[PDB]
């Protein structure tokens, strides 16, 4: 998802299923590369729980 | 006078053994007591504007500081749900006294 | 199962005793819910059995005293509690009341109001001194 | 007249497992709402009467 070479244009924005897998969100939130990382019904600190 | 008394007490048994509703003044008290506790348990299911009605869904999902803004909504609405129940019960207790 | 625990199922945190349920969850369900909007049954995500959640035992506690002028001796009533749930109130399962000398027992009594500890049951009837409930009273006497 | 609880000793015997679901008194009790017994039992009221 995040390192795929080609992103979609916003008029035809892409949608990928994430399923039957473990998600370590501490790796995603620890990376300083994200200029914005805003969670709207949950805290990014809790996503691992 | 005795036969009329014995026949009149006979009709108290026949009435109480027949009709379903004669103690309606006492069943109303039980029904009001039960309705007020069932209403008080229903007010736990309300959000009051919090993201959930359940503290475990707030404390699993939010951090220590974003949770308190949700927890205080639930505290404020519940605290008013108890003050309503206890005010209704203090007014209702004076009817029974 | 059958012990008070901090559970967490798929992120659904809580506190309670987990118990073998007889409920019949359809294949699309994961939690059962209460009139209060709290969960009360859950399907285990590793072995697909249904667990009844029940909260860990609790009740009111009430302290019976002849007053500090007469004595510092008191009796304790655990409201709506069977006597067998006070041996469950052992210090290994740390309770909200930190004090526990009552759990020494020998004067445990069962009343319809609750479990009464530190008061001696007697067959003599007297005028009601301190009212305990369900026909029982207590008093400080020789 | 049919009563909805009377404060008589909810032992943790019945209300655990099955009856937790089908009885309003367990939903009340589990949320800190308890009924207390009267001081005079219905036998003591009948002795006075
Ligand atoms: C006063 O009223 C009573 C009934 O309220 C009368 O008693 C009845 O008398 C008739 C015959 O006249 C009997 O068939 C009934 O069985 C009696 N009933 C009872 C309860 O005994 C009584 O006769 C009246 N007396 C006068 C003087 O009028
Ligand atoms: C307190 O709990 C005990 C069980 O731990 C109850 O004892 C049982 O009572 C029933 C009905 O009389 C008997 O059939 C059982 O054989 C008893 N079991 C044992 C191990 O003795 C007792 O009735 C409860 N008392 C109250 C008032 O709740
Ligand atoms: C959990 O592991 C067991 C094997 O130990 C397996 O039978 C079970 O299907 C697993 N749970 C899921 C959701 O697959
Ligand atoms: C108890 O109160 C009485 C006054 O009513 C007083 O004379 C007595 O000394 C008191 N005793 C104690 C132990 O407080
Ligand atoms: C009360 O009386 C019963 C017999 O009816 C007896 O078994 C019991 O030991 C007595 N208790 C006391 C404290 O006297």
């Amino acid at each position: 998802v995040f390192n795929a070479t080609r992103f979609a244009s916003v008029y035809a924005w892409n949608r990928k299923r994430i399923s039957n897998c473990v998600a370590d969100y501490s790796v995603l939130y620890n990376s300083a590369s994200f200029s914005t990382f805003k969670c709207y019904g949950v805290s990014p600190t809790k996503l691992n729980d | 006078i005795a036969n009329q008394f014995n026949s009149a007490i006979g009709k108290i048994q026949d009435s109480l053994s027949s009709t379903a509703s004669a103690l309606g003044k006492l069943q109303d008290v039980v029904n009001q007591n039960a309705q007020a506790l069932n209403t008080l348990v229903k007010q736990l299911s309300s959000n009051f504007g919090a993201i959930s009605s359940v503290l475990n869904d707030i404390l699993s999902r939010l951090d220590k500081v974003e949770a308190e803004v949700q927890i205080d909504r639930l505290i404020t609405g519940r605290l008013q749900s108890l003050q309503t129940y206890v005010t209704q019960q203090l007014i209702r207790a004076a009817e029974i006294r | 199962k059958n012990k008070c625990v901090n559970f967490n199922f798929n992120g659904l945190t809580g506190t309670g005793v987990l118990t073998e349920s007889n409920k019949k969850f359809l294949p699309f369900q994961q939690f059962g819910r209460d009139i209060a909007d709290t969960t009360d049954a859950v399907r285990d995500p590793q072995t697909l059995e249904i667990l009844d959640i029940t909260p860990c035992s609790f009740g009111g506690v009430s302290v019976i005293t002849p007053g500090t002028n007469t004595s510092n001796q008191v009796a304790v009533l655990y409201q709506g509690v069977n006597c067998t749930e006070v041996p469950v109130a052992i210090h290994a399962d740390q309770l909200t009341p930190t004090w526990r000398v009552y759990s020494t027992g020998s004067n445990v009594f069962q009343t319809r109001a609750g479990c009464l500890i530190g008061a001696e049951h007697v067959n003599n009837s007297y005028e009601c001194d301190i009212p305990i409930g369900a026909g029982i009273c207590a008093s400080y006497q020789t | 007249v049919t009563l909805a609880d009377a404060g008589f000793i909810k032992q943790y015997g019945d209300c655990l497992g099955d009856i937790a679901a089908r009885d309003l008194i367990c939903a009340q009790k589990f949320n800190g709402l308890t009924v207390l017994p009267p001081l005079l039992t219905d036998e003591m009221i009948a002795q006075y009467t």
